[PDB]
């Protein structure tokens, strides 16, 4: 996982 | 909302109407809030909808209703086409999973429309002020960036475009306006990042843009009362974790 | 267009769409063929996931209702909720009786759609009322009782399709008839009776096991 | 959490 703003 | 209905095909009964316009603002933020209680996102979307379409600014909390609720309807394709594609790179059989591969982008496009929709004919349009269009605009950069996700030949490079411009045009006035602590901005740097490390494949910039906004926000962090603070750290624990991963 | 579907329905397992993997099984399911092993769960976990997607809404709803004008809103929502909740066991229960239990031509087979029977209405008791209420339970506790019947004059204490009868049997008594002692007795005794026949596949049958067991501690918690 | 049959 890259993750991305909530 | 007894009285909606959505298609798998992501079109639904629709909201511009009698029925949802007679409707207090009041009533569709309870209906969605219900909703998100019982992760029923179909709902809550188009409660959010709803009360964008009425065309007044959205309160803060309304923005993240409105946010959430979209994140989750789209996230939900997102993942199946990745589960899909991994499916199908590993791999008669073939026709069948990539016809059901475009059965989801199509699903992912409409509801992606239909946020850039709103967010030209609705939000940014009325932002009136620097917080409020950052959030916008980087929502703009986000749904683009989900298309792209997905597109490919030359709507590939437009929809680049589109996504680059936003998120630039959101992290030129996040500078400009807002704390590097803000969770927005920091959202902001956070997925505009992404896009440069996933979309564009400029890996270096891609950690540039997230160790700069870190370390910036970093610096200001004994500002904060715990209540905020937990709402960047959050972000910032995000943007780390991707340093660390694309430094592996 | 059956191994077709049944592609299809794999796939939406895979891409978590349950609504997908349904309806491609109710299709393979309307060819009135008796399914395979593989195609009895693929069509389980379809329904299991639609539908139980709509009984999590409807516990978090009523909770909120019952930890309170918005009050007929809450309350329209949780009905909007139930309707979905009543065509999909309806839709489920008419598979089950035009197909499924028509066909079974084996006990192993003929269990599962009774205890499945079972459990559809159990979900509708989970939020029917009134006298609605009474001919639902008792139409679930027939259908329990002769899959009960059948597995123990057939299976092995050990079949997971036995020991899953009687971990949602129990559920039954203890959640819809509210007997606890009669839930406990039911699961202790399904439990301790596999437990005696596994020095004799193991992982699918504890598994179940274990929920037997998990439940009985908070039953005498 | 009671549970029931996987």
């Amino acid at each position: 996982r890259q993750r991305s703003a909530p | 909302m007894h009285h909606h209905h959505h298609h798998s095909s992501g079109v639904d009964l629709g909201t511009e109407n009698l029925y949802f316009q007679s409707m207090e603002k009041t009533e569709l933020i309870q209906k969605a809030k219900l909703a998100e209680q019982a992760e029923r996102y179909d709902d809550m979307a188009t409660c959010m909808k709803a009360v964008t379409e009425q065309g007044a600014e959205l309160s803060n909390e309304e923005r993240n209703l409105l946010s959430v609720a979209y994140k989750n309807v789209v996230g939900g394709r997102r993942s199946a086409w990745r589960v899909i594609s991994s499916i199908e790179q590993k791999t008669k059989k073939l026709q069948l999973i990539k016809d059901y591969r475009e059965k989801v982008e199509s699903e992912l496009r409409s509801i992606c429309t239909t946020v850039l929709e709103l967010l030209d004919k609705y939000l940014i349009a009325n932002a009136t002020n620097p917080e409020s269009k950052v959030f916008y605009l980087k929502m703009k950069g986000d749904y683009f960036r989900y298309l792209a996700e997905v597109a490919c030949g030359d709507d590939r490079k437009q929809t680049i475009d589109n996504s680059q411009g936003a998120y630039q045009e959101a992290f030129d006035i996040s500078k400009k306006e807002m704390q590097p602590t803000h969770p927005i901005r920091l959202g902001l740097a956070l997925n505009f990042s992404v896009f440069y490390y996933e979309i564009l494949n400029n890996p270096e910039l891609a950690c540039t843009l997230a160790k700069t906004a870190f370390d910036e926000a970093i610096a200001e962090l004994d500002t904060l009362n715990e209540d905020s603070y937990k709402d960047s750290t959050l972000i910032m624990q995000l943007l780390r974790d991707n340093l660390t991963l694309w430094t592996s």
